[PDB]
């Protein structure tokens, strides 16, 4: 009684960080795909998305 | 003006302090396009916890998203009858422009 | 004169076959969308003055 | 009268073992940055990994 919002998404589970997956933030964010080319990555990218 | 940005780009300071300026003072209805990012509606009881601003929204990166998160505030109960009143609050410069 | 001879010596030499250097390939969300319209896909990390 | 765009499907055959994916993973092609070649083997390798 007294809760603000009940909201659904990912599971924070099934897709542990062991599968690179990551929705700390609410998005499925991976690390270990498109990865740039020649150069470092964005320490944040949609792409990441 | 409801002047809308897309190429955030090139845009240095100076135009981008002039938005804002222009934005509070002149009631401009500026807005960005660019700038995907990933909000989280927090809830009332406690406070907006990471905090932004425009000096940084426009001198900001483009492919990289930032997290803004808007609250709530549906369930904040009133205030109490006898208390000391205000005086010019505020209100909010950003909103998402989806749902 | 002779300075003008000199510059021609090197361009009648020179010789200098081209490998490719260095590559960056962006992703087109990071990019501006004019210097995504210029850019083809992948450069050298040392562009020029143009 | 403006041309519209929209997905066709490939419903138009009718079949079984032809016809695999829906079109969903359109809308995916559609949110990812095009990709060079060195860029699809990264994203290829990383998932190896």
């Amino acid at each position: 009684y007294g809760a603000a919002v009940v909201n659904i998404d990912l599971n924070r589970d099934f897709f542990d960080t062991a599968t690179g997956i990551d929705l700390t933030k609410g998005i499925p964010l991976v690390q270990d795909l498109l990865v740039p080319i020649g150069v470092t990555a964005g320490a944040e990218q949609s792409a990441e998305y | 003006v409801h002047m809308t940005i897309n190429e955030r780009a090139g845009m240095s300071k100076l135009v981008a302090d002039n938005i804002i300026a222009s934005v509070i003072k002149s009631n401009w209805v500026v807005d960005i396009h660019d700038i995907e990012y990933t909000a989280e509606v927090m809830t009332p009881s406690e406070g907006y916890t990471q905090h932004v601003d425009a000096e940084s929204i426009m001198t900001a990166p483009k492919g990289k998203l930032f997290h803004l998160q808007f609250m709530d505030g549906l369930l904040r109960p009133e205030p109490s009858a006898f208390d000391p009143p205000a005086s010019g609050e505020d209100m909010r410069l950003i909103y998402p422009l989806q749902p | 004169v002779s300075g003008l001879l000199m510059v021609l010596f090197k361009v009648m030499t020179d010789n200098r076959l081209v490998i490719v250097g260095e590559t960056t390939t962006p992703m087109s969300n990071t990019l501006s969308t004019v210097v995504n319209n210029v850019l083809r896909t992948t450069y050298h990390n040392n562009v020029g003055v143009n | 009268r403006y041309h519209e765009s929209v997905l066709e499907i490939a419903d138009i055959f009718d079949q079984a073992d032809f016809i695999q994916t829906s079109d969903a993973v359109r809308q995916l092609r559609a949110l990812m940055p095009t990709l060079s070649t060195s860029q699809i083997r990264h994203a290829i390798e990383r998932i190896a990994q």
